[PDB]
């Protein structure tokens, strides 16, 4: 989405419920992999927050 | 964004912290303000430049 | 300048292989996160790829996906980055992971790290 | 049916998040907003000029809302809109807690 063109908006967003797993990236998607700090990549599939 | 005419998209603000409690999102419909704001940085691309 | 010391360096045959690994202890790569980054001639900056505490997925790099394989080991407490099927336009700088401001993580990106001072210079050709 | 959703909140305005909940002929609509609820809110249903039948006029529960942070969608619960029969068997009963 290009909507975000700018800093001030934000999108002011909140998920209610992400059950998406890590590896659905591999079925013919072309999304770049997660990149996470603080944390590995992976724990947005093994851990919740 | 290397060319120029995209300044528009540079817009900077202040966190949207909101009642007593620290560290919460706009939950009352606060007053909140735009443009120039404080930051700490070199004397070069930064907020108050 | 000072400059970053790393295994290797020197003329490297095309088509070998070769090790990188930090000399340094000053700043080492674990406090800011185990990775490697190269400077190409110029002013350029890319990343190469990094070890993920998992080790089922390792993150590559667009421009060398596929190719660099990193080794691990469970006592060794150290990483040790293997490339594999060099080219000469592999020649470039490679610095440690170290960045300019705290902080801990993982990530993908050419500018996750810079230093001013310069790394081991790596020629290679054919 | 006639109470067509339920309001919860502190304030009851602007100034505080307020679950609000509503039900109309498509799909039961719940969410969250900073809704400046009226002091009498209800739903504006008049006949219609030709279908005869019960239409949406105005949705007097709220003014302005000003920030928005939910929204969900649910099957509608048993419909009952033309009044009918001399019983009330159309019983719904609900239970909320927080
Ligand atoms: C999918 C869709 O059309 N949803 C709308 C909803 O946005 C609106 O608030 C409501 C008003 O009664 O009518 C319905």
């Amino acid at each position: 989405a290009t909507r975000f063109a700018s800093v001030y908006a934000w999108n002011r967003k909140r998920i209610s419920n992400c059950v998406a797993d890590y590896s659905v990236l591999y079925n013919s998607a072309s999304f770049s992999t997660f990149k996470c700090y603080g944390v590995s990549p992976t724990k947005l599939n093994d851990l919740c927050f | 964004d290397s060319k120029v005419g995209g300044n528009y998209n540079y817009l900077y603000r202040l966190f949207r912290k909101s009642n007593l409690k620290p560290f919460e999102r706009d939950i009352s419909t606060e007053i909140y303000q735009a443009g120039s704001t404080p930051c700490n940085g070199v004397e070069g691309f930064n907020c108050y430049f | 300048q000072v400059q970053l010391v790393e295994s290797g360096g020197g003329l490297v045959q095309a088509g070998g292989s070769l090790r990188l690994s930090c000399a340094v202890s000053g700043r080492t790569i674990s406090t800011f996160g185990m990775g490697w980054f190269r400077q190409a001639p110029g002013k350029e900056r890319e990343f190469v790829a990094t070890i993920t505490r998992d080790e089922d997925m390792l993150l590559y790099a667009d421009s060398v996906k596929g190719r660099f394989t990193i080794s691990r080991d469970t006592a060794k407490n150290m990483v040790f980055l293997q490339m594999n099927s060099l080219k000469i336009e592999d020649t470039a700088l490679y610095y440690c992971a170290v960045r300019r401001d705290s902080s801990w993580g993982y990530s993908r990106q050419s500018t996750e790290y810079d230093y001013w001072g310069q790394g081991t210079q790596v020629t290679v050709s054919s | 049916n006639i109470i067509r959703g339920w309001i919860f909140g502190t304030t009851l305005d602007s100034k505080t998040q307020s679950l609000l909940i509503v039900n109309n002929a498509t799909n039961v609509v719940i969410k969250v907003c900073e809704f400046q609820f009226c002091n009498d809110p209800f739903l504006g249903v008049y006949y219609h000029k030709n279908n005869k039948s019960w239409m949406e006029s105005e949705f007097r529960v709220y003014s302005s809302a000003n920030n928005c942070t939910f929204e969900y969608v649910s099957q509608p619960f048993l419909m009952d809109l033309e009044g009918k029969q001399g019983n009330f068997k159309n019983l719904r009963e609900f239970v909320f807690k927080n």
